[PDB]
């Protein structure tokens, strides 16, 4: 029907469970600090002389550069909790359904 | 020898050797 | 379905599609924006819209503290 | 380091030839 | 002039000092900033405004 | 012109780290390398 | 919304391509890193807890290339950094929904920076400073990627996307590298906060999980109307780079898929230099997670051809009836029906197999295609072979590139980056003073000629 | 009608139109293509199409060769 | 060859900066896409014209 | 069963809190001010810590530094996952597992009723009763697992923890906790090798 | 450049055609050996890169 | 080694630094610290983290 | 209207600071801002706003 | 005794610590190497025979 | 009417937003870092957070 | 007294002026021949702005 | 005197010429 008045035909109802969603911080905490935006950019300077040494360009993204660097050193299969390193790894079978 | 005195002694002589001044790696 | 190579070469002849995406928010012609952070105030009404009348500085949510 | 002998197939834009004695 | 009128290094033009501490009493509001003038630059106080 | 002055200064071509560093540092960095390595801060060119 | 949109189970049920390992074509371009089985995420979410409210405590590192490995001599420095509270950005859902509409990381209470000092004897620590402060030797770091990246747009259903570069000096240029990004999932990085980023899922731009990488067809590298950059008749089709050659008569596909021959040769040569001396599976250490060979996946299937079977009858989904009487009609619900012989999956085996036509494609992801700027495509060093040749020539050429991408019904982005050198030369001459001088050779970004 | 200068400039003004037509088959947008040489079933639907499953290695209609 | 859309005039073009050491002039006309093969490839199955 | 004493199957080293070392009641050995905590070693700072935790668990920022420093020397040039050959199956990083859950807090929740196991009923009518026996019951709505998601999101408090098996806590007798040699530098000084010192 | 044309109703395409000085010099130094050196001067088909 | 590898004086190994000034915008957080690398000691920037 | 957000910039009007041209260094800078509605903003009718 | 004693199934059911990586604190300090899924032991047990 | 082109009466000047300069292909002219958003000249901050 | 909750809108409206972006380091007009109109980065070489 | 070191990649200012690893030793052994 179209009612929730506990009618007779309301006995026959089915309910699928809601779809799973899991939400937590990104790998290596990418996106939590503004890197590479010239507007809100960081400053590491020689406090006595405010000469910033972190001149950052608008294009070269250091988030993508760091992920590649992490893979080059060692391998990204052991989950390091402290830095929150956990590579997003789709299940190999689900992408390519080998139906046997 | 003052700088060479900061290295572990594997026996009698220090452990200096195999100059590994690196840092060239990039994408390539 | 036509007007730009509707029967021959197209997709993009026109251009040196060389505008690099300009990097500044707001380059999305009719994408209902989301919202002000946190708030889900739906409106972020679309940037091809009513932006001459500059940001409506709405009264901030401080019901408990301000009262 | 065998030999760099340079007397003066061939090409028209250079009157140069090289002998390599190994 | 082309030589010593102005610099070439990445020098910010306008700064946005934020209050280190603040208070909001019943009758007044007090804010405290620590404006820092780096070496080899000089600030004209006329160009300052809350 | 395989070497431009701006390239040699920024270590895109020219001497590697084992050479342009002062002899005091190279001897130092070789010594204290089981702990507190200094070999990932001075880059050295690899031209083709 | 994306819950309560029931999918007919018969769409992809137990008989789809009953023999082959075929990627379901409708979800070929769907982002695969958004899944309950994404083991990288489900571990990264259960780390915080299993409840709605989480008083977290994290240890975000520093990942800028000139600061990541600096060795600070004993001064006294400021260290300021703007963080980001945009829930759509810092968080990451699994459906890729819009988290700004639901709940946000309300508060950053007490961020404070930690530092660890090696306890070094004051005799050596003073000697080390005394020479590290000398201008003869000073730290020098190069960004690992070292590439000036730009995003060119691609509208809906567009196929040919051309780009251009005005006349410019290609002093030390190490090649190109490109991929495709769906524009509905990419932040406007230049803005402090963009309210038009309705997304939470994986962001391949700044994360590294590229999946749309397999939809390119052809590439041409024109240097101011000269022949293509490899144009010394150096390929099977020396005028441009075929990638995903379609139905073709001559023998130019490779590796049981539709990837062409030279492109496989170029890709294999670039990563591993294993092109000329025969093809072999490369060293386990030499291929990384983001390498070409580890992710390459050919696949193929055969389907009932329609133009030769003489009895083909295209039955739409709502009407096909396999396994009827023991499952739901078009929703995952109570089973309804009668039993009866099925009709949907046309048999491809036995004495009654129908004639069929094979279709073969490949599924490469998590990598970005590479075209090294080297004379023989090898990697014989950092400063490539032709980089030094430009310097000796000392002339400027404009670049013109065009692409042929598979059409998509949603706007996307062509993310192409030029390999460059991105070195810095940080030098600290006195106490509490840092002087960092940046150079980025082939695409400079400086207003000062020293 | 509308689009680029529905009322004004440019049948094409947007561009630099300098895409020099790049020469490769399939540059055309929605042309019902020809047949594989002497294989008329109107095979080439378009180069905006089911070419997502590219690689239709199709066995020809040679039945006597099959016997 | 530069494309020209349907029902469109005012076709602009350009050549990026380069040298004109022995340039001798231009020569141009106006073909039709229906009547021009893409002979940069081995065989174009989208050319239906005798 | 297995005897952890003589075959290396330790599993209880996750229940230590603080180790204090004193040489004949002098100043503590760990050093002058080598540790964030003033005069002891702190582990499992679980009850509450204003700013000292690591890896989203209840360890200590200095104990993690010491442990990684004794095994892989990864303490001063930043932390990173150690190399495979240097990380065995009895080493710290291989067996370190942090975890945390979200039990429903009772102090701040409006209406919380702690129901014991014999009275709580979930999935009733389709399962056994307190024993893996024949199913008995009627179906009815359930009541035990308090929800933590959705519109009804009863407030909760988070408790974290960590497990560390097959590993022995290590406190190297060195000035900087490194492994510069088998014969430590501190256990070579005249102060320790030419006199007798107590230990508490 | 900028060509203004009549608005034809079907997708035509312009056919600009510059003027260059492409020549060859075929050389046969000895038996069975032939080599050439092409040169298109304004729009050179080769440069430092290729 | 024993002679001149590590100090015998009093030194911390880990230092925390509270923000000198903080700015909490609706979607930002701008924290500014002051690193204080005292005399006769060197800090490797890879160890620092927020 | 009645309820109205404002974003104003107030100058400096003290003779020793109004134009000071202060050399490099680091100075603390605090000021107490009136919050009394009656004094801050004037009313045309001359009535009492508090 | 350790076999004739029954355990309530609901003590740890399918709904315990849902979505959490918890270690079931009641069974945390019990010996973990005593289990049918102890691949090392069940290999040695089956090595002798059955 | 009144043509603003040759007669200097311009009136639609207030409809502009961010304008960007990028000189060679990457270098942005407005300066090394010379504005509060040192990548383009912003003229109308449509919605301002600070 | 019976007002309604509201929201403000700002905007500016200027006519008759052409926006200007001087090609100087500090944007000041210290002369006709500007400051960057004679230095060799923008005099010796050749760039192509976008 | 034409050495072949000019064909070797340069790691710094010296060529990357290898050692005497020129071998083809293996068999099932």
């Amino acid at each position: 029907g179209t009612s929730d008045n506990s009618s007779e035909i309301n006995l026959v109802q089915q309910s699928m469970p809601n779809r799973p969603n899991y939400i937590g911080f990104r790998d290596n905490f990418v996106g939590l600090m503004y890197y590479n935006s010239t507007g809100n950019m960081g400053v590491l300077a020689g406090q006595a002389s405010q000469l910033n040494a972190v001149v950052d360009l608008q294009d070269r993204n250091t988030e993508l550069s760091y992920q590649l660097l992490l893979d080059s050193l060692g391998d990204r299969t052991r989950y390091f909790s402290m830095w929150n390193s956990a590579v997003d790894s789709y299940d190999p079978d689900v992408r390519i359904i080998e139906n046997h | 020898i003052n700088f060479a005195s900061l290295a572990p002694r594997h026996g009698t002589r220090p452990f200096m050797g195999t100059w590994n001044e690196i840092g060239t790696s990039q994408l390539n | 379905m036509n007007g730009t190579g509707g029967a021959f070469e197209g997709g993009l002849f026109s251009p040196y599609l060389t505008t690099r995406l300009p990097g500044w928010a707001g380059v999305r012609q009719n994408v209902m924006g989301s919202t002000v952070d946190g708030r889900p105030v739906l409106p972020a009404n679309s940037s091809t819209m009513t932006y001459a009348t500059v940001g409506n500085s709405s009264l901030d949510s401080t019901a408990a503290a301000a009262a | 380091s065998s030999i760099g002998l340079r007397p003066d197939g061939r090409s028209s834009f250079t009157p140069n030839q090289a002998y390599l004695t190994l | 002039p082309t030589h010593d009128v102005t610099t070439d290094r990445s020098q910010r033009l306008t700064l946005r000092f934020v209050p280190v501490d603040r208070e909001a009493t019943t009758y007044l509001y007090k804010a405290r900033f620590t404006l820092a003038v780096g070496d080899n630059r000089v600030l004209d106080m006329a160009s300052t405004y809350f | 012109p395989s070497m431009m002055p701006q390239w040699a200064y920024m270590h895109i071509a020219g001497q590697d780290a084992s050479e342009y560093l002062s002899p005091g540092l190279v001897q130092f960095a070789r010594a204290t390398d089981t702990y507190f390595s200094l070999g990932n801060k001075f880059r050295n060119p690899t031209v083709a | 919304y994306m819950n309560g949109r029931v999918v007919a189970p018969s769409l992809v049920d137990a008989y789809i391509n009953i023999g082959a390992r075929w990627s379901l074509d409708p979800m070929d371009n769907v982002n695969p890193f958004n899944h309950p089985r994404n083991a990288g995420l489900r571990y990264r979410s259960m780390l915080l807890g299993n409840g709605r409210y989480v008083p977290f405590h994290i240890q975000v590192p520093q990942k800028f290339f000139a600061i990541k490995n600096l060795l600070l001599l004993p001064g006294s420095y400021t260290y300021e950094w703007n963080f980001r509270k945009d829930v759509n950005m810092i968080l990451q859902s699994s459906l890729g929904n819009d988290l700004r509409v639901d709940g946000a990381s309300v508060r950053f209470d007490s961020v404070n920076l930690y530092a660890t000092f090696f306890p070094m004897a004051h005799n050596t620590a003073s000697t080390l400073e005394a020479m590290l402060r000398n201008d003869t030797h000073d730290q020098s770091f190069n960004d690992y990627l070292s590439a000036a990246n730009m995003l060119y747009p691609i509208p809906a259903k567009a196929t040919n996307v051309p780009i251009s570069i005005p006349s410019r000096n290609w002093a030390a240029f190490r090649g190109w590298s490109f991929t495709r990004l769906k524009t509905k999932e990419t932040p406007s990085l230049g803005s402090g906060f963009d309210p038009y980023f309705v997304y939470s899922g994986s962001i391949p731009y700044l994360d590294g999980t590229f999946y749309l990488n397999h939809t390119f067809k052809k590439v041409s590298i024109m240097f101011d109307s000269s022949v293509s950059w490899p144009g010394n008749d150096r390929l099977l089709t020396p005028n441009e780079f075929e990638i995903k050659r379609s139905v073709d008569g001559e023998g130019y596909n490779v590796a049981q898929c539709n990837m062409t021959k030279d492109w496989f040769l170029v890709q294999m040569l670039s990563h591993y230099n294993i092109g000329y001396q025969g093809f072999h599976v490369p060293e386990g250490y030499k291929d990384r997670m983001y390498s070409f060979f580890r992710n390459f996946q050919p696949m193929s299937r055969q389907v009932v051809d329609e133009i030769n079977y003489k009895d083909y009858k295209a039955v739409t989904l709502p009407f096909q009836h396999n396994n009827s009487g023991f499952t739901g009609y078009l929703a995952p619900t109570m089973r309804q029906g009668q039993p009866y012989p099925a009709n949907f999956p046309y048999p491809l085996i036995g004495q009654t197999a129908v004639p069929s036509v094979t279709q073969k494609k490949f599924l490469c992801d998590r990598v970005m295609w590479r075209i090294p700027f080297s004379s023989n495509f090898m990697s014989m060093g950092a400063l490539t072979d032709l980089g030094q040749n430009m310097l000796y020539a000392n002339s400027a050429h404009a670049l013109d590139m065009t692409f042929e991408v598979d059409p998509m019904d949603e706007p996307t982005l062509l993310y192409l980056l030029f390999e460059v050198f991105d070195v810095v030369r940080v030098h600290q001459p006195h106490r509490g003073v840092i002087e960092a001088v940046y150079l980025r050779t082939p695409f400079s970004a400086g207003n000062a000629t020293t």
